[PDB]
This record gives C-alpha cells, structure tokens and sequence, in this order.
C-alpha cells in the first residue's frame, strides 16, 4: 500500500482470477460471462440493467442469454472484454488502473493481433503505467519451484503442452490441442440426451457444467470399468436439479472425461493428451528426454478430474520405453497454480525491467509487444 | 447487513472459500520468494532473458 | 431495445420500497384527510 | 407536489376508484345499469332513463339489470361511458382535465379494447394523461416482493402470471374464462334441486349474496359428502327479501369446488390449482423454486373460507416433495389491485411514462402498444 | 413362393402414413389422435365404443377429448399407441401381421426406451417375422435420389438436419430443434386472441390447425410485409368456423409461419431453422461444405407453406460466402418423401439380408435394434 504493487489478472475462457503482486492469494475468482436480457420486463421503479456482468449474471440465470466473450482462449467480442476488465477493476479490486502496473497470461499459440488488440485497449482506455504478457504454461511451472520440465495446461478453451528447458522456453516443440472443458461439457450434454433428460438453453449448459464438476471421474482401465458398469448397478449417482427433479447419470460418469483420451468421440482427427505430450517430449532432443520424463506438471481446471494422475501416468508409461522413469506432478492447488506464478513473477526485482513503458508504447505504437514480450 | 463484507461471506459458494484455505495454509508464493537460493537463481535467469532478447 | 422497451433502466428498488411503507403508515396511524380540492372551487 | 393522479379499476364485477398516494379508495359500488320494464302511472314524478351503479341496486324490483363488462371485455360502450361519468362526478367530485387517470384491464384482451378505452378517455374526459396497466402486476406492487407468480380471480376472468425480478415471462401467461359470474350461475342451477327457483336478473344479486354469505371452500370433497350426508350439522339458513327462509346444506361447499373441478360446469378446462401449477412449470428451471415461494392470491373470488388450504395442498401435491410451497393471503386481498395502482401512480420515476395528449394527438390512438404493456 | 413385400409404417407425431413395399404412394394417411368420450350417455341401445381411433376420432370431435400419443417425437402412452398400430394392420391395410416385415420410423436424438419399446412392442404382440428401424431423413434423401447432400426434415414434433456425404453421415454434425407445428399452432391460438376470437378446447385446437393449414404463408421481407398489412387492407383472407362465422385473419397469416425463422417470439432462445442448417454445415468438414451448400432437401409437412424455399435461400445466401451457388431442392410431394424412400428401402435385394430376425432376436433381447440397426 506504501509502494503501488502490480496486479496479477489471469484471465482464461472459463473464469477470470484478478490479485495483487507478492500475495498469497487472488482476491477476486469469477465466471467470465456477460449476460442480457431477453424477456419483457414490466416492472417500473425497480431494478433494471441493460447488461449483467460476472457472478451477478450467473445469480440472475433466469432470465439472460448467457455469453461467453473469449472462445477457444480467443478473443471475439471486445466490448464484453472491456466490460469483464472494467468490472474486474472498479468493481472487486476497487483500484485504480493508473496508480498500479498489471501483468496478465496469454495462450502459447494464437493469432498475432490478438496481442496488440491487448496492448492497445489497456494503454489508451486504463491508462495504465505499463504491462507485461506471459504465457500461461511457464507460469505453471514457475509455481511448481521447478526450471526444467514439461508442463500440460488444459483449461476451459484449450489445452496445451510445452517442455521447458531451464527455465527458458522451447517454441519449436510446443503443442495446442483445441479440447478443453467447455467441448466435454458439450458431449456431457449431448450423451444426457440418451437417458431422456433434455438441456438446451444456456442455463441448462450451466447445470451441466455443475453436474460434471461433481459427478465425473477417469476410469483406470476403459474396457474393465465398461464391465463393471455393465455387471452390476453401483456406480450410480443421484444428482437433484435446482427444480427438484432428480436424475441418476449412471454409466455416463466416466465416458465424459474419456474424450480427453480418445478424441474420436467427438469425430477430431487429433489423439488424445497423452500421445500428445509423448510427441512433444520426441519433438525435443534426445539428451533432455531424461528430465522430461522425470518433471511432468498437471496443470488447468480440467485437470482436477479424480483418477486423472493414474490414468496419465499408465499410458504416457505404456508410451515410453522401458527404461526410462516416469514421474508425475499433480499440485493439490493446480486450479489456480497460473496465477501463483504469476505472483512470483511481479516480485523478482529484475522483473522491474521487463515493463513496457508507457513512453515507449507511444514512441513504438502496438507492435512493441512482440519485441518487448517473449 | 448492507456491510461490503458480509454480503463477501454471503455471496461466494463453499468450495472457493475451501480452495482459498486450501492455499492460504500451504502458503506457495512465500516459499518461493523468501528462499534465497531459488529466488535469486530465478533473478539471475531473467537477466539473461534481458540479456538474451535484444 | 425489445427486452425493456416499457421500462426505463438504472432505477434504485429502495423508492418504492420506501413509498409503499409510507402508504401502510397512513393504515397503521388512521390518519383522517380529504382529496385535492380544485382550482375552480378556490 | 402539483396534482395527484386518479387510480380507478374496472373489474367485471365492480368498479373503484380513488386518489393516487391513498391508502384505500374512496369510491366503491358495482357496474351495472338499470332500466326499468313495467308501466310508469303516476303523473308528476319525473323520468329517468338508467339507474347506474349502487342507485340500481336499490330500485332493482322494477329494473332490468344490465353488465356493461363482460368475461373482462367492455361490450356495450355507452354503459361504460355512462359508468364513467357517475365515478367521476357523482363518487369523486373531481374535474377529469385536472387529473391524470391509471386503467387496469386483463392480460389478454382484444386490441380494440384498448385502443377504444384510450379514444374514450382522450376524447370525451379531456384528460391530460392516461395509462394502462394489467391487474395482477399492480398486485405483485401491492404485495411488495420483486418475484412470484400471481394469480388473480375476478367476476369475470382469472389469470396467472409470474414474475421474476421485475422481467414477466409473456408465454407463462395463462388466461382462464371460470370467474365468480359462472358460479353464481352454477348455484342458481343448484339451488333448483330443492325448490328454490330465482329466474329474472333481480334475483341474481340475490344468489350473489347468498353465495357470498354462506359458502366455504372444503379441504377433502369426498369426505364432506360424507359428513353432510350423515348428519344435518352443515346446513345453514337465510331470509330472503320478502321474508321467506332457505336453508342451504349440501350446496355450500359445492358451489366453490366448481374451481377446482370445471367439469361441473362442462368446461374442458382443468383447475386453478393445475393451472397455477402449469403456468410456473412454462417458466425456466432457475426461477422456478422462487416460485412456490411466492404465490400470491388476489381478487374477491379469493375470499372463500378455506382456499388457501387447499391450494397449498393441492399444488404441494403436485409439485416434487422436496420443496415448500406457500401461499400467501393478504386480508385486505379484494383491494390489492387497486393499492397497487396507488403505489404505481406516484412514483417519482413513473411521471415519465403517461401517454402525453399531444402524443395521443399527433399519433392516434394505436400509441397504447407502443407503451404501457 | 415369391417373398409378400414389407409394409412401410412412417410415424411422426400427428399423422400416421402406411402401405405396401415397392408402391409409389402410402394406402392409408390418417391423423394420430385418440378421443375419449366425456359426456354421460342416456340413450339406451346406443353402441360401446370406449375410445375412437384414428380419422374416426375427427369425425365426433365435439363430444371427445382427443389426445395424442406421441409428444414431441417421443411415444408418451404406449398402450394408446397400440391402438393406432392395430387400427392401421386391421382396418386399413386389412392385413395378417405375422405374414409381412413392417418398417419404422423415428427421429434421430431419442431415448433408447423408445426403441427398445417399440421392437418389443411389435414382436411379442404383433408377432411380425421380421421388423427394422430407419432414420427418417435417410429416407427421404433416398426418395431424392442423391447420394450427398444435408436434409432438414421439419414435422410435428421435430426438426432436425443430418448431411450425409457419398453415403456417410457424420454423426456429430446431426443438428435437432424441438420447433415444430403444434408449437405454430399453439402460437396461431395466441395471436388468434388478441383479434378477438377465443379458442380453448382441443376440438378447436384442430380447427385452428385447419386454419393455419389452409391460409398462411411465408413473406421474403417481414418488415416491409408488416408495413404494407398496415398501410392497406389487401393482405385478408376470410374463413368459416364448422359453427358457420365468417372471421378475418388478416395480419396474422405471415406471422405464424415467421416464428420457425425467429424462435425468440415464441420464448425459446434457440437459433432459427436457417441458422440450424447453416451451423450444422459449418461443423463438417470443409471439403464437403461445397456439395452440401449445392444438395439441401426439404421434407416434412410443415416444410409445406408457400415461400420457404425462396425465403430459406435468400437467408442462406446471406449467410455463406458469396462465391458459392446455394440451391434448395423441394418435390411437390415432399410431405410424403419419408415413406417414399422407406419403401425403396424395403424394395431393395441387398437390404433383405438386414432385417431383424426374430430368432435372433429371442437370444439378444430387444436390445438388438442397437447393435444392427443405425
Ligand atoms: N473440480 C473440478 N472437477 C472437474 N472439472 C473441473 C473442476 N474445476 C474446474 N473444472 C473444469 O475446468 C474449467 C475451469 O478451468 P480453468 O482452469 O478455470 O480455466 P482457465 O483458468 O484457463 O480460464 C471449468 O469450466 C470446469 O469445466
Ligand atoms: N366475501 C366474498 N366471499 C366470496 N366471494 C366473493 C366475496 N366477495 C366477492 N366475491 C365474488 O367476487 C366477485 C366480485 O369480485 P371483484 O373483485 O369485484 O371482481 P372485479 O373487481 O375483477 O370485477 C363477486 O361476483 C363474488 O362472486
Ligand atoms: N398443406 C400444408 N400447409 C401448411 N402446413 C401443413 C400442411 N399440411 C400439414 N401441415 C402442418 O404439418 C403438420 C403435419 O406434419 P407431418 O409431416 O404429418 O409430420 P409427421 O409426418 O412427422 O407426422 C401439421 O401439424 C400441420 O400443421
């Protein structure tokens, strides 16, 4: 408070995490939505909003199209992005823009505007001092205390696998997947449909989305547990509806979070993520495999499905030869493990001169943050 | 209570406050940055990303 | 503009809840009174 | 603060009317209009062509009693005018060009009702402003939460609507024609099984105080039955106009049950209860546990003894057992409406909203859909 | 001994249509409504008919409270569906059930009761020697004659797009919409009260079909339509009640059909039919898309007002890119393309192999319509 400290914002397609530099802790963790109206509203002198934002749209599902204004980690609507960061700023952090710097988190692979559409709406419209972008992985693998390993980050919009070779990045060898949880969600959705329970609306999407997050877990072996579900009636669970209808999903528990393994359930070309981490630790040299294999970081909300450290390891072992060792990272604070190390990042005093200067921002335009930022 | 506060405690569900514990009891960032060996070995790398860029 | 065509928006609920309390003061308090009487009478 | 506004309701039934800011209205008598139908003798007396209002009531021996409003829709427009009229200078001594007047009509109504109450109020009245609202959010004013599904039962229509934090679903809204006209007509019918005849429209009103002296709503239908035809203990006696004495019995409880089970009266409609509870599951998933929290009641026809009690546990039985339905009765239900209007009509932020003269003027009188609701 | 020909039974909600294998048109069409009497018979002598199948039900509509057995596409009241199955075998088509194979139809996304049901249903009390289920829009891609192109087949009941490309249908891409025409109906009925004409019971609910069957179409521009139903009188048509009134539609005969373009007046938030089929393309593959925008079929009854094809390309056209040419292929007799193809289908010499067995089906159990049929 004596001296301005940055904010950290980690901002991802599903929720938006907004703190201050060196804390232990984000102070505000909210959906990234921006929900409007759609029903004709006659009440006069009452309370009336042409637009709802952050966890007060999700209070009011009601009676809103539901709008998620970053997709498949790309931005593509601006103003509700200037809304969420505005409502970020004012509204949870009650701080200034100008007084602090911030820092925010970007995906590996995207297009390139994208960052200069970042750089010039949080110069101009903020006035913010300065700012830096990092990716979102190297983050992860700072917070584990680690400068050597191969770090998988799977959130809402996309998932990602970059080795890292001490501490300083391999652009080469990185891998993006465009599976995430929002596309499970999705299939969660979709195979419900079989049982009789119908979801549609944007709101319904929102309960499945609850319902995953309770209910789903990874089978250690496919052909087995499909077996056992089909020997006997105990993996069945209740789950009551906020109309207090309840539902018994049965089977489908484990086969939502199997399209992570094998993709061709949803018709993607693409295999699943553990041959994909398997071809980006061959894509490297030869030499650095042996640290690869020995520092394998889990990281993202997708990946806090129960049984997903087992089922991981078993295959990327299955993978691997034999005699090589294969370990493991699974933080207990995965979830959030982005933004801690990003607090990591505004408190070394060496940091102090990664800061794109406002001055130079004006003197280079929005093209300084290629050359400024990597 | 029209308390900012209170309404805090009112509005956010059960498992935030669990994650928030959660990492508020291992305290990671005070780990990593009180350790000097770590923190100054990560001071040393960024220098030479500064280096290194331009 | 369809949504809250009929309404306008930004409005504080606390006026009216604050006006319908001051109508049931009257109920609760017996008050006696007469209408507005007109212009053309005075 | 200037002048204040006029609050009236027109109901099927019965029509009030008072100042805007007040706790209760001035102005309460029923919409009927009378004209007498036997041989006038008696040279000097003076004529008079229509009795109107409470005045008929009196007189109703030698008159032919006629309803202006019918099933919620005005029918014949002098009748109306001329009810108007009394309101305005017999029951409020008030000027119409110094006030502005706030309407309530039903949810679903033809356009032409509309746009001929506006002309009529613009044309003839001279009034400066004028709006129109529908009945039962006036009652959700008058209940004072922002969310539930209200149900409202006139003499001439019932309705449900549910609202939600100031936003109305406009396709959860369910219109039923079963009011309190069709069950003085059903006891009528009924009253005949005894002996009781009332033909001619005198006697009506008649049946209409008999109906709202001695009639209850009953808990089970199957066991009263029972207990009525074991024992004499529920019947119960009246003294008619001319003297005679009636005794009811059986009739009282199965006047009001026609509501809950229309195929009494051959309607193919189903009950307020399935109604009510069809209406709240038209709505989404999220808001509909905020609506068994929240029924309201409004309307005379609500006034049986025993409705709430029923309806609790009807729609308890309908509903999933694992949540709390309750319904809730203000007292002073007949009115709320109107109350409603009153909390409505002076709000600072509503004197934005009233349909201007030179907006009638330099528009017509289809400016009513553009505002109002 | 020459094998006796299939019969062809397409049921969608609202209308059954059957006939004989390898004919050009179904023997017998007749709604799918079951009435009950309500009113208390005095006459003695009179016959004991406890409910009325069929067109035999729309005969005394005024003294029956008809119900329908199928609800939105799912059967809902299967001994009342077996009466419309025996009313069909016996007095229609008037023919011995364990003698022919009977072919069935159903919408795509179903519950798996359903099927299960209905071959249970129709081997162990029909006692049929063969029976097998097809996807109707399937078939009436086949009644085209195309081998590639997306069908969107819209009924009472449902809607819903399959594309299918040089025989493969790709599953993820199935798009369904629960829009259909008793939603238009109910909506006829709503906008029908505010002219001033009240329609309450079911047996007004079919005349109000009868209505929006004989006197609606679709406008190519509903701004200008509504202005020039507003500035002239031209735009009425009037009707005769079975009572004998004269009523006069006027505004409403352009807006009923409107709201399969725009869900939102009918309070649904989904995307219109236009929006569908173009977003179930969009999810192909991308060198498809082509022959798919140059082979779209439309089928089904309430593809039958006047004005959607044109109105349907119009809107298509401003959605895909402008090089490409957009055709809308509609038969005259589209209704009834469904059960054309079926019968195509229960012609062919290859497909004789693939009917469902009842001696296998006494060893895997109703659950064989799974593994054998789509
Ligand atoms: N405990 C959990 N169990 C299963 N899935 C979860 C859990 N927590 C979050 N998820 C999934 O992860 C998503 C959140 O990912 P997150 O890491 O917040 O994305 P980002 O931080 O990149 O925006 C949610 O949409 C949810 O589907
Ligand atoms: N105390 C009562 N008990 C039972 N029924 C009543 C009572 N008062 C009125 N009613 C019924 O309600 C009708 C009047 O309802 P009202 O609120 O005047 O309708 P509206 O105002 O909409 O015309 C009467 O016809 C009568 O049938
Ligand atoms: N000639 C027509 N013009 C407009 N709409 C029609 C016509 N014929 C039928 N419909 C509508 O189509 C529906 C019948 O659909 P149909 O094709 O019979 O469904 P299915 O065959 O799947 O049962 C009816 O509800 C009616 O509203």
């Amino acid at each position: 408070d004596d001296d301005i400290a940055a904010l950290v914002v980690d901002n991802g397609s599903g929720m938006c995490k907004a703190g201050f530099a060196g804390d232990d802790a984000p102070r505000a963790v909210f959906p990234s939505i921006v929900g409007r109206p759609r029903h004709q509203g006659v009440m006069v002198g009452m309370g009336q909003k042409d637009s709802y934002v952050g966890d007060e749209a999700q209070s009011k599902r009601g009676i809103l199209t539901l709008k998620y204004p970053i997709e498949h980690g790309i931005v593509t609507n601006w103003d509700d992005m200037e809304k969420i960061w505005h409502h970020t700023f004012y509204n949870e952090l009650r701080v200034a823009p100008e007084e602090h710097p911030v820092l925010l988190t970007e995906a590996p692979l995207n297009p390139k505007a994208n960052r200069e559409k970042m750089t010039q709406i949080m110069f101009e419209t903020f006035n913010t001092p300065a700012m830096y972008v990092a990716i979102q992985a190297v983050l992860s693998l700072y917070a584990s205390g680690r400068t050597t390993g191969i770090v998988m980050d799977s959130g809402d919009g996309v998932t990602h696998t970059v080795p890292i070779y001490e501490g300083y990045a391999l652009p080469h060898a990185i891998l993006r997947l465009d599976l995430a949880g929002r596309d499970l969600t999705d299939y969660l959705m979709k195979i419900l449909t079989e049982r009789g329970y119908s979801f549609t609306t944007t709101a319904e999407r929102e309960i499945v989305r609850d319902i995953k997050e309770k209910l789903c877990y990874v089978a250690l072996d496919f052909e087995q547990e499909m077996a056992t579900a089909a020997s006997s009636s105990s993996l069945e669970k209740s789950y009551e509806l906020p109309d207090g209808q309840v539902i018994t999903i049965g089977n489908e528990r484990f086969r939502c979070p199997e399209a992570l393994f094998q993709p061709s359930f949803l018709g993607m070309e693409s295999c699943g993520i553990h041959e994909t981490t398997f071809n980006s630790i061959m894509k490297c040299d030869v030499d650095i495999r042996k640290d690869l294999y020995a520092n394998t970081v889990l990281s993202g909300g997708t990946t806090m499905y129960p049984g997903i450290a087992d089922r991981m390891q078993k295959e990327i072992t299955a993978l691997a030869p034999s005699t090589m060792k294969i370990k493991i990272i699974a933080p207990p604070e995965r979830k959030y493990s982005v933004w801690i190390g990003g607090s990591i990042l505004a408190s070394l005093s060496t940091f102090q001169q990664m800061w794109i200067s406002k001055q130079e921002y004006d003197e280079s335009g929005p093209s300084i943050v290629h050359r400024k930022c990597f | 209570e029209e308390d900012p506060e209170y309404l805090r405690l009112r509005n956010r569900a059960a498992d935030l406050r669990q994650d928030f514990n959660l990492m508020e009891q291992k305290k990671r960032v005070t780990m990593i940055l009180q350790s000097p060996s770590f923190r100054e070995e990560l001071e040393g790398l960024i220098q030479e990303q500064m280096k290194k860029g331009n | 503009a369809v949504p809250n065509l009929f309404v306008p928006l930004n409005t504080n609920p606390k006026e009216v809840q604050e006006m319908r309390n001051k109508i049931r003061e009257q109920n609760l308090q017996d008050i006696k009174t007469a209408g507005p009487q007109s212009q053309v009478l005075c």
